[PDB]
């Protein structure tokens, strides 16, 4: 497994190059409950295709069986979409940048039931990222950690060995940025604790999506349905 | 099987 | 502001002394779905009272307002119960020690709908703790982290972050004392905190299940208030 | 609220 052989710099470099593109939403401005969830479902369905190919580039992910890869993506897919959201929305306080042509605030989420709560949580996460001055190299580490950790409790040593490698990478980045030893394990702790909130927001998102599937208040795509039926 | 299987192989 | 002044050893001491008792169930060897969930609900209801008084002893918690204290518990109560469960179940492989007189395996959870999934996840968490050889000192640290972290995103909020960083230093201090290398300290710290993501996941799934059998029939008046604090 | 009460007793 070449993933374990990578240096911290080689780890960061591989993850930065693997980054999915920032996709755009469908155009012609004008927001109803149907139109909003329509755009987001469309947007997510397209991001999933890049995510899957991004996951293949995450060091160590290819070493897993096909079944394991499926399961890890099925568990983490909404988390990964969400941490992407709060990251690119970072320098837009009070706003969520779903797409460069789709910037939403808390007021917009209210036109959909139970959407305001998840919005406020996402905004809070983004504000947390902004407060910590999260770096891109840290972000791509967190995202990959989410991919490998979120489903690993449902071979196994390999994922743990890769998880430790990314930890070393995060510490290396911080030590390079001049952080003291104490500042390194505090910041590491602060970062990983966010993943608990991201997990929570995902779970809340899943409920909402399963809700609108049992209401037809937007038609989900066939790939998005399969991802959702994995959390039934 | 599922779509995810195909996208992970293609 | 005494929480920020505690040394790492004084921190661990305070947390250990604050530990709630291990309560017994009313398990009285009959041979059902109703009975099992009734026992667990009754147990959880009694554990909550100890959890509330335990939360008071967690350094820094008292400094928060009443509304903040309420919200932090309303968020994390099932997480805390669950990490307590997997911890006392640690050296009972394949079993869940809800109480000293209530030890269950995966076969029992099947007599309740959707209960199997949560059971296996709890079993896996306990197996993970066992593999890591988790210490009591590390456990009481994680538990208090859960309390302060699980609802901090819903001049004050900086205090929680200051205390959270304090517990982090404590964890590292524990590991450095155990002879772990600086690389091993970082890695283990990460491994521990990553568990909390799964504990959060198990909690959320648990809430769904409890919210299900609620409007399907009997939860206690305290456990209802804790449940209406979510969805 | 029961929780608010027990948090004071
Ligand atoms: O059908 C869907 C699926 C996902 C979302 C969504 N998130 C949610 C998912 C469920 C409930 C609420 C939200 Cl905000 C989301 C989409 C794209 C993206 O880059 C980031 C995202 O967070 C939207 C529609
Ligand atoms: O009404 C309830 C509340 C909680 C549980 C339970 N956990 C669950 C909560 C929801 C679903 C499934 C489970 Cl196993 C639990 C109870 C006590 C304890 O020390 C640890 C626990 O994990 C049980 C009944």
């Amino acid at each position: 497994s070449l993933a374990l052989s990578l240096t911290a710099d080689q780890m960061v470099s591989a993850l930065l190059d693997a980054e999915p593109p920032i996709l755009y939403s469908e155009y012609d401005p004008t927001f109803s409950e149907a139109s909003m969830m329509g755009l987001l479902t469309n947007l997510a369905d397209r991001e999933l295709v890049h995510m899957i190919n991004w996951a293949k580039r995450v060091p160590g992910f290819v070493d897993l069986t096909l079944h394991d890869q499926v399961h890890l993506l099925e568990c983490a897919w909404l988390e990964i979409l969400m941490i992407g959201l709060v990251w690119r929305s970072m320098e837009h306080p009070g706003k969520l940048l779903f797409a460069p042509n789709l910037l939403l605030d808390r007021n917009q989420g209210k036109c959909v039931e139970g959407m305001v709560e998840i919005f406020d949580m996402l905004l809070a996460t983004s504000s947390r990222f902004r407060m910590m001055n999260l770096q891109g190299e840290e972000f791509v580490c967190l995202k990959s950690i989410i991919l490998l950790n979120s489903g690993v409790y449902t071979e196994k040593d390999h994922i743990h060995r890769v998880l430790d490698k990314i930890t070393d990478t995060l510490i290396h980045l911080m030590a390079k940025a001049g952080l003291t030893l104490q500042q390194q394990h505090q910041r590491l702790a602060q970062l990983l604790l966010i993943l608990s909130h991201i997990r929570h927001m995902s779970n809340k998102g899943m409920e909402h999506l399963y809700s609108m599937k049992c209401k037809n208040v937007v038609p989900l795509s066939d790939l998005l349905l399969e991802m959702l039926d994995a959390h039934r | 099987h599922k779509i995810l299987h195909r996208l992970l192989q293609d």
